[PDB]
């Protein structure tokens, strides 16, 4: 067994044309060619703020990239559910159905000042 | 109440957020894995602000926000139930998926899809959501499919292996 | 990389993970030896269980037996 | 999966075949025909076959394996499957 | 790029259980060619491996030091209380 | 080998070994190599049962 | 057609492959490799070849009777987990040819020498197959294997769709 | 455990029933008997909201460990002792069913050996 | 409705009438304001219908009907274009004249009052519609398809003329709102059995009823493009339509003559189904799963309940567009490689990704995924079916699990796999396409937000 | 179980990567070592998974084991419920014998690096919820039933016998 | 050694 004499010098050459080819899908170094890039004033602060390194600036980017996150992604939802709520929802009837609160003995109602009468005295078990 | 419920919702909004923003309004591909990520960690913690009330006192209550459909005596109406297993089980997802997806984030780094995936695991979540939440059997029904196809769109993620079709 | 790849040989390791897998298997069993301390009826008895057949028959209300 | 090269993939190569004790070391070159050259049988090339697999981790079909005379020739086999060029 | 590859000759069956394989086949009239190949897994880093249990209890010792810390932090607060 | 003349409407269509796609070599250079079938061969009648999605009748160890 | 040099060399190293599933340890496997190895070298010299068809039927049967029943498969082999993971992305070159201009102009160079290619594709096209025409009988070809290249310039008759393949790992 | 070999594996007469016990009068050979003292009242579990599986002879140390619970948060560490007073009463409670569970059985016993003995006089 | 009939015949001088280069653009885009003024009929009242004239009316039946099929006609122009871009400009104009033809037609159909004014308009459609499936049908069994889409309407819809005619002659009056008003009951009598078949058979073979359905496989396949989307996405909603309306004359006698046709579809939809698991051809197994769904609406008219009015109405719209989708979907495939057959291209997600997402929609809304329309058109059959009785589910579920399995088959064995090697010309898909598909598909959803103006007059 | 069940994937994820896709166990070995972290991580989650005390899973595992064993009940299902829970362990021992200890079996060119913080982090979140999630969710929940907590020492130590046979 | 990523056309 082994290839034969043909099969060994087609594979050769086969085998020169598929690395010529491999080696010429390798990028160039201008490749991509990209457009005009648009760039923002607020990107224009932090690639001169970072560069220089550090830890503690660092940690403004941070900080400042998590604060914009909180009032995009929860504090304007936040505001637009409860007014939603407020006075769209809760304005109509049975939308909104807590279950009422319990009630244990010696509490004290808010809204009325009653007092829920303590329950009877235990017959003390041995513990 | 009015935190309570406000707070509820919030956490599922917030998660549909960066499914909307995939309407290339905002976005940006390089970022998205972390946006989403980002996204459900915190989810986690508005969903923590409800489950602390429901444990200090007890609190649930349903919200019936939506009027649907009515069929003459069967009104079908949007409608989220706050309860116990939807207050421990919320938090408990979202923290878990919030560790899959960081994990997600190293795993699959080097697929050209990646950002497909991570709106598939978001989309997965949502429907999951809307399962355990819901307070009427046809919107239950809706989580209920909602997870089977994205379960079948993730399971046969390597659609040109014919195992994974299968 | 940071850790170059090695053939036929045991990996390069940073401290940095074998300190962190260190602390948290050394927390795990702080944690067992802990709850185990204060919480031992959790897995051994909460309430000793009592054995019927050393009951009297007055105090289950058992008559004599010609009556 | 750090990427291969022809060199690379030769000095794996010979660097089994150097492990086997049935090769002498010294005789051992990439154009020695494992038969005519180093005089071993077709049941020795199939353990051959089979431990360059597990040096590499992926199989070679009996029909491509047993045409897999020399080092040389396994060295381009292993290239050509995994899209080595330089 | 090239990685370098360690001298091959530094793979040898001696002090691995890979020897008692080569001289229960000699008993047999039989010898392994392939020995040398897998010596690398039962040297170096890899020639020692815990034990099941051993494995079950990685971090006992510092887990347990900090228990005995504990305690006695504990059974000093109670005391001062 | 045509099906049996009965009145089912095989005509002389060759009836092939009832065996799933999935039992071919995979290792050949398959013209459709996901169905393991090459252009012009006669396909089985029952092929869209047969593909690799579908019914497996490969031999089991039991 | 298999030669029964061919069906007993497929056999020893399935044999061999089912072995190593079963006994899994390193040295384990060592040892009962060169006990099979012994079996198979027992027979190596057998000039009766009904007999020798006769062992290696006997040797069939006590391998399917032995074979483990999940045996282990090279990830990317035919069965494998990763076998076929990579499919959805291999795309033909040919869909170069549809990408819009303002696309092209991105890749300047690789596009030029794209255009190479397919002119030396267009100017071989009428060799290779002149080439198969004369070396081909009259009946027409009794095997698939294909020639090499005779002359200088020439290149293997039908090459392109081997040459151009999508890399195995091609993202 | 021993007592379902009993009753399967031997003489189910002289073996109580768990779903038809008690089969007994509660005073046979119980001279006064008295009722079990319920503290809670009914309004006050209603009130509490006690799911209807804990309203039973325990739930005055269940209403108490609820009330401490809500007014410990956020120590969820306390009212351990308001927690085990409401494991001990369950505890108590449990060993009166082993008890009707026993008495029972040996009432089985005490009604056959009058059958034998009121057959052996015959 | 003569703010609707007038504007769709000036379609016809527009485009006889336009620079040779516009004939498209201009019956598009008049075809598109047509369809935007149809939302007045949206005036619907809870109790009265919405009552024109002594010729026509609208209920909340016919209403969504007629906003789909004015809807239909600038999808139809689009989907026809390319492929007609090499006939010469008189047969082009005579192509959409017949388009135009069938949307006058339809739309009178929908709102006739008397039932012999939606005969003759019933019947009408016939003509265009078989010379669109001849004269512009790809291949050589168009020919036979026109014979059997004509003769199996024609034998059905003769019984059903001399039934109407001995109605009026009875009754007086053929006008619907007279007969809700003057309905007697049926006696149960031989004579009456077969007046309650003749008012039926004839819809019973649009929908179509299991046996009686070989003439759709064949039409919907030969038909070009815009054909088949007006065959599945309107023309079988007629039979519903008319089922629908004589139903109220057939009473009692429906309790038991629906039996023998209730069986039929209930076991035909999972035949049908099954079938579609083993077909070879993409527009056959497309015009298969019509059958399927269609079934679910025969059963849903004959046991009468007003959660079953109000799930057929649902299912005929819904699947109105999702059948027209699949053709669309399926056609555009076509028109690459010019092949019916399902598993000769194939891993299509590969070559096109945005395609693959208007399969994957079109898929899961045929599998009815909630809570898109045609899950809710479903499901409220499932239910009142259920009433009818329990048993039922277990054929209603069968179904669920085969149409599931064929919607997906369809989608893995097309999109999914290894793409075919030698299929080399599969190019970028058109703007046209992609609009095409989302002209189906969002209107579809969106309807999701507001399903009561879907769900009829029993709402 | 969402959380020490999700570490056990995400551990073997970690594996799975480090030996190039690699998913056969019989391929693996000798990881105790090479993968401290994800060894740590493997180790907390079977522990957790077969109920060793206090962590995780026994918060819910033990409390089933014993309600089931102290209920009117099939018994059939009740045997093999525990003869399910020995095969939890023998399982659990499976995965950790053969990825972790022994010699290593996977090929030569190793490339094993578990050094991604995202890797580290995302593990680490789910250790500690495998640890302390279960207490802490044990103790701050209402009770809705009656525990049942007077049982036969032999009903009481079921689960945790059967785990260690 | 960036390489070039064979990809349907995206522009349409
Ligand atoms: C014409 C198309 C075929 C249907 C036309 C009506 C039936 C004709 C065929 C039956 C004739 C004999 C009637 C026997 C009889 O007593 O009635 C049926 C008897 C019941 O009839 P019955 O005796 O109770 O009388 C019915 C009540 N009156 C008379 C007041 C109308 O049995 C049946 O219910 C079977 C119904 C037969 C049809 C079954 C489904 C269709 C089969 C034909 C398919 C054709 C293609
Ligand atoms: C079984 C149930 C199954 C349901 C499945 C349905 C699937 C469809 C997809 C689900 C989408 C859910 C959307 C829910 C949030 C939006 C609700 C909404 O659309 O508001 C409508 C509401 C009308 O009130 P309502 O009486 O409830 O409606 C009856 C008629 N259907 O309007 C209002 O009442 C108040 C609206 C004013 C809000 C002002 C806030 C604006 C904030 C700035 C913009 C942001
Ligand atoms: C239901 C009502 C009946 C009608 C609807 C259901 C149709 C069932 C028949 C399926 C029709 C064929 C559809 C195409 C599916 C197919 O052919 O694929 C075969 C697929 C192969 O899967 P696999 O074994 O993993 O092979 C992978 C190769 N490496 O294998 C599959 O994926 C198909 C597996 C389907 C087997 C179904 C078995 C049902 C068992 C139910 C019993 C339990 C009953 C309910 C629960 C018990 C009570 C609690
Ligand atoms: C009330 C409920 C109704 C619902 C149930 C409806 C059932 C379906 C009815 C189907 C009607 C028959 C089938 C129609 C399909 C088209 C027929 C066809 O295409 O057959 C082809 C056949 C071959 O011959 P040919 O086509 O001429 O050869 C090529 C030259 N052109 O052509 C021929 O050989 C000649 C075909 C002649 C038949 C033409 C159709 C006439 C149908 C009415 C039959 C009239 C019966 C009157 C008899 C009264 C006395 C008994
Ligand atoms: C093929 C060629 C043969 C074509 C069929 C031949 C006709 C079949 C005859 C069916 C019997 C219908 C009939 O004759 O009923 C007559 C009845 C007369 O009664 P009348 O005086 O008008 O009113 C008082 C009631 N005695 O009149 C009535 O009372 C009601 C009559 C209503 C109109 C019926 C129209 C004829 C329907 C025949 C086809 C219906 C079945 C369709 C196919 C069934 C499925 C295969
Ligand atoms: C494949 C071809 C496709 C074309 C299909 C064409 C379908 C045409 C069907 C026409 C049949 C109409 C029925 C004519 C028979 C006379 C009806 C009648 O008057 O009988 C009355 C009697 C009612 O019974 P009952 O409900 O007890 O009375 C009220 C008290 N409760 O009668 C009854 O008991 C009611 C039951 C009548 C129905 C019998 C059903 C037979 C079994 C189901 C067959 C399904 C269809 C088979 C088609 C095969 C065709 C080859
Ligand atoms: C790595 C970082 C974690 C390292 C933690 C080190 C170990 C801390 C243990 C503290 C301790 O020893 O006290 C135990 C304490 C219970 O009080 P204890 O002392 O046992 O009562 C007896 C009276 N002397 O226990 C407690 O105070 C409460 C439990 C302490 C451990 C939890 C630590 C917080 C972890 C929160 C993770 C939550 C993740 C799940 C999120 C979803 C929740 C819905
Ligand atoms: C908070 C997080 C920082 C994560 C990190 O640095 O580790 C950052 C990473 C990318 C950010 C998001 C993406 O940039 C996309 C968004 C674009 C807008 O500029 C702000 C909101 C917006 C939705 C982002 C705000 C958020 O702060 C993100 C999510
Ligand atoms: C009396 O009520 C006894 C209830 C059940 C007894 C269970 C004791 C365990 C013995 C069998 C476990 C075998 C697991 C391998």
């Amino acid at each position: 067994s082994g290839y034969t004499p043909e099969e060994k010098l087609r594979l050769q050459q086969l085998r020169e044309l598929r690395r010529r080819w491999l080696k010429d899908q390798e990028l160039s170094p201008r490749e991509p060619v990209l457009p005009p890039q648009r760039v923002s004033p607020v990107e224009r602060f932090w690639n001169k703020f970072l560069q220089d390194g550090a830890l503690w600036k660092n940690v403004i980017y941070k900080t400042y990239r998590h604060s914009i996150f909180a009032f995009t992604h929860v504090l304007i939802p936040v505001w637009i559910i409860h007014y939603y709520l407020k006075y769209h929802v809760t304005t109509k009837p049975y939308t909104i159905v807590e279950k009422k609160p319990r009630i244990f003995p010696g509490d004290t109602i808010l809204e009325t000042g009653e007092v829920i009468p303590p329950m009877k005295e235990f017959p003390d078990q041995h513990h | 109440m009015n935190m309570f419920s406000s707070l509820s919702l919030v956490t599922l909004l917030l998660l549909t957020m960066p499914i909307m923003m995939m309407s290339f309004n905002t976005y940006k591909p390089s970022n998205y894995p972390l946006y989403v990520k980002t996204a459900i960690s915190y989810a986690f913690i508005t969903s923590m602000i409800p489950t602390m009330m429901f444990i200090h006192s007890g609190q649930e209550l349903i919200i019936s926000n939506w009027h649907w459909l009515t069929i003459q005596t069967l009104k079908l109406s949007l409608s989220f139930k706050m309860d116990y297993f939807s207050m421990m089980f919320i938090p408990v997802a979202l923290f878990v998926t919030w560790s899959i997806m960081e994990f997600s984030m190293w795993y699959m780094y080097s697929d050209p899809n990646i950002n497909k995936f991570f709106k598939y695991l978001l989309l997965f979540l949502i429907t999951m959501l809307i399962l355990v939440t819901a307070n009427n059997l046809f919107q239950l029904f809706i989580g209920w499919e909602g997870v089977g196809i994205m379960s079948f769109l993730l399971i046969g993620w390597w659609y040109g292996r014919a195992d994974a079709n299968t | 990389a940071h850790i170059e790849p090695r053939y036929r040989q045991f990996p390069q390791l940073t401290r940095s993970q074998v300190i962190q897998a260190e602390f948290f298997s050394a927390t795990m069993w702080f944690w067992i030896l802990w709850r185990f301390w204060h919480d031992s009826d959790a897995v051994l008895g909460h309430f000793p269980y009592p054995d019927p057949s050393q009951w009297t028959d007055e105090e289950l209300g058992i008559p004599p037996d010609d009556e | 999966a750090p990427p291969l090269t022809l060199e690379g993939i030769k000095d794996r190569v010979l660097y089994v075949l150097k492990l086997y004790d049935k090769i002498d070391p010294e005789k051992l070159s990439v154009n020695s025909h494992f038969m005519k050259d180093l005089g071993l049988d077709s049941l020795d090339q199939v353990e051959i076959i089979m431990a360059m697999e597990d040096e590499f981790g992926f199989e070679i079909p009996d029909i491509d394996a047993e045409k897999l005379m020399c080092p040389q020739e396994i060295v381009d086999y292993i290239a050509d499957k995994k899209d080595v060029y330089e | 790029s090239k990685m370098e590859l360690p001298d091959y000759k530094q793979w040898k069956i001696e002090g691995t259980p890979l020897e008692t394989v080569q001289e229960k086949l000699a008993a047999r009239g039989l010898r392994d060619p392939w020995g040398r190949n897998e010596a690398w897994r039962y040297m170096g880093g890899f020639a020692n491996n815990v034990s099941f249990v051993g494995a079950l209890l990685k971090g006992f010792k510092w887990g347990f030091a900090a228990f005995v810390v504990a305690i006695g932090a504990e059974y000093y607060l109670e005391s001062q209380k | 080998e045509p099906y049996p003349d009965d009145g089912t409407g095989y005509g002389d269509y060759p009836k092939l070994p009832d065996r799933s796609q999935q039992e071919r070599d995979p290792w050949y250079d398959w013209d459709h190599p996901d169905l393991r079938l090459n252009w012009g061969e006669p396909m089985h009648w029952d092929l869209d049962m047969y593909i690799r999605n579908r019914v497996d009748t490969s031999p089991t160890p039991v | 057609y298999l030669t029964h040099q061919q069906k007993v060399l497929r056999l020893y190293k399935r044999a061999l492959r089912h072995l190593e599933s079963w006994c899994i340890h390193r040295d384990k496997y060592r040892y009962f490799a060169c006990l099979l190895r012994a079996r198979f070298d027992e027979h190596k010299n057998e000039k009766d070849m009904v007999k020798a068809t006769q062992l290696l039927r006997e040797a069939e049967e006590e391998f399917w009777h032995g074979q483990h029943p999940q045996p282990y498969i090279f990830p990317e082999s035919p069965g494998g987990t990763s076998y076929e993971r990579y499919e959805c992305y291999k795309v033909p070159e040919w869909c170069l040819d549809d990408w819009h201009p303002s696309e092209k102009a991105m890749y300047p160079d690789y596009f030029a020498k794209r255009e190479q290619w397919k002119k030396l594709r267009r100017e071989s096209w009428e060799r290779e197959v002149k080439q198969l025409q004369e070396e081909t009988p009259v009946g027409g070809p009794r095997t698939e294997a294909l020639p090499p290249a005779r002359k200088q310039g020439d290149l293997p008759p039908l090459w392109w769709h081997i040459v151009t393949r999508p890399r195995e790992r091609p993202m | 455990g021993a007592h379902l070999a009993r009753r399967y594996l031997g003489d189910a007469s002289v073996e109580p029933d768990p779903l038809r016990m008690p089969t007994f009068p509660p005073d046979y050979g119980f001279p006064e008997r008295k009722e079990r003292e319920m503290v809670a009242t009914q309004q006050e579990m209603n009130d509490a909201q006690l799911v209807l599986q804990q309203r039973d002879y325990c739930a005055h140390y269940l209403i108490r460990f609820l009330k401490c619970k809500r007014d410990s948060f956020p120590n969820f560490l306390a009212c351990k002792h308001e927690r085990h007073d409401w494991d001990y009463c369950e505890h108590l409670d449990y060993v009166k069913r082993m008890k009707e569970f026993e008495r029972e059985r040996r009432l089985l016993q005490r009604k056959k050996r009058r059958e034998q003995r009121e057959a052996d006089m015959a | 409705m003569l703010k609707y009939i007038i504007p769709t015949i000036m379609l016809m001088p527009l485009t006889w009438l336009s620079k040779n280069n516009m004939i498209w653009v201009n019956s598009t885009a008049h075809s598109l304001l047509i369809s935007f003024t149809s939302l007045l009929l949206m005036n619907q009242f809870g109790d009265n219908s919405l009552n024109f004239s002594l010729l026509f009316f609208s209920d909340s039946l016919s209403t969504p009907l007629l906003i789909l099929t004015m809807w239909l006609l600038p999808l139809m122009l689009m989907a026809s274009q390319h492929h007609l871009s090499k006939e010469n400009l008189t047969r082009k104009k005579l192509f959409i004249t017949m388009l135009i033809s069938l949307q006058l037609f339809l739309i009178m159909t929908f709102t006739a009052m008397e039932l012999i004014l939606f005969y003759i308009l019933f019947e009408a459609t016939l003509v265009p519609t078989l010379i669109i499936i001849t004269r512009w049908g790809n291949q050589t069994e168009r020919l036979n398809a026109g014979l059997y889409f004509l003769f199996y309407t024609l034998a059905g819809s003769l019984p059903l003329l001399v039934a109407l005619i001995y109605i009026q002659n009875t009754v007086g009056s053929l006008n619907f709102l007279m007969l809700q008003y003057w309905v007697q009951p049926v006696h149960n009598s031989w004579s009456n059995v077969f007046m309650w078949l003749a008012c039926m058979m004839a819809f019973m073979v649009k929908m179509p009823l299991y046996g009686l359905h070989l003439w759709l496989p064949k039409a919907h396949v030969e038909a070009p493009i815009a054909g088949s989307m007006v065959l599945a996405a309107v023309l079988l909603k007629l039979g519903g339509y008319g089922m629908l309306r004589i139903t109220l004359i057939l009473n009692p006698m429906t309790d038991f003559m629906a039996y023998p046709f209730i069986m039929l579809s209930l076991w035909g939809m999972i035949m049908t189904s099954s079938i579609c698991l083993r077909q070879t051809d993409l527009k056959s197994l497309i015009a298969y799963s019509s059958v399927s769904h269609m079934a679910l609406v025969i059963v849903a008219i004959l046991i009468q309940t007003p959660w079953s009015y109000m799930g057929a109405t649902a299912l005929m719209i819904a699947h109105g567009l999702t059948s027209s989708m699949l053709f669309c979907l399926a056609n555009s495939n076509y028109e690459r490689i010019h092949s019916r057959t399902m598993i000769l291209a194939r891993g299509l997600q590969t070559l096109l990704p945005l395609m693959a997402t208007w399969w994957l929609l079109a898929s899961l809304t045929n599998l009815a995924l909630p809570p898109t329309i045609n899950l809710i058109g479903e499901l409220f059959v499932v239910m009142s079916t259920f009433s009818w009785s329990n048993i039922t589910i277990i054929l209603m579920g069968v179904n669920m699990v085969i149409t599931a399995l064929y919607s997906l088959y369809m989608l893995i064995m097309t999109q999914r796999g290894k793409y075919t090697y030698h299929i080399n010309n599969i190019s970028p898909s058109f703007t046209r396409e992609n609009a095409l598909m989302s002209l189906h598909i969002l209107p579809l959803l969106l309807l999701t937000l507001n399903p009561k103006i879907i769900l009829g007059p029993l709402y | 179980h969402a959380f020490f069940k999700a570490m056990l994937f995400m551990c073997s994820g970690s594996i799975i990567h480090s030996l190039n896709d690699e998913q056969d166990i019989r391929k693996m070995g000798g990881l105790f070592k090479a993968m401290p972290f994800t060894t740590t991580a493997l180790i907390v989650g079977s522990l957790a998974l077969t109920g060793m005390p206090f962590l995780t899973g026994f918060y819910s595992k033990d409390l089933i084991i014993e309600a089931a064993n102290t209920s009117y009940t099939n018994a059939w299902a009740l045997l093999m419920t525990l003869i399910a829970t020995s095969f939890t362990a023998i399982y659990s021992t499976r995965i950790i014998f053969f990825a972790l200890l022994g010699q290593p079996r996977f090929p030569t060119l190793v490339n094993i690096n578990e050094n991604n913080p995202l890797l580290i982090n995302s593990i680490k979140r789910l250790l500690i919820g495998s640890l302390f999630a279960g207490y802490i969710i044990s103790n701050n929940i209402p009770p809705t039933t009656i525990p049942q907590m007077t049982m036969p020492y032999y009903l009481k130590t079921t689960a945790l016998i059967v785990t260690i046979l | 050694k960036r390489l070039f990523i064979i990809k349907p056309s995206g522009f349409y």
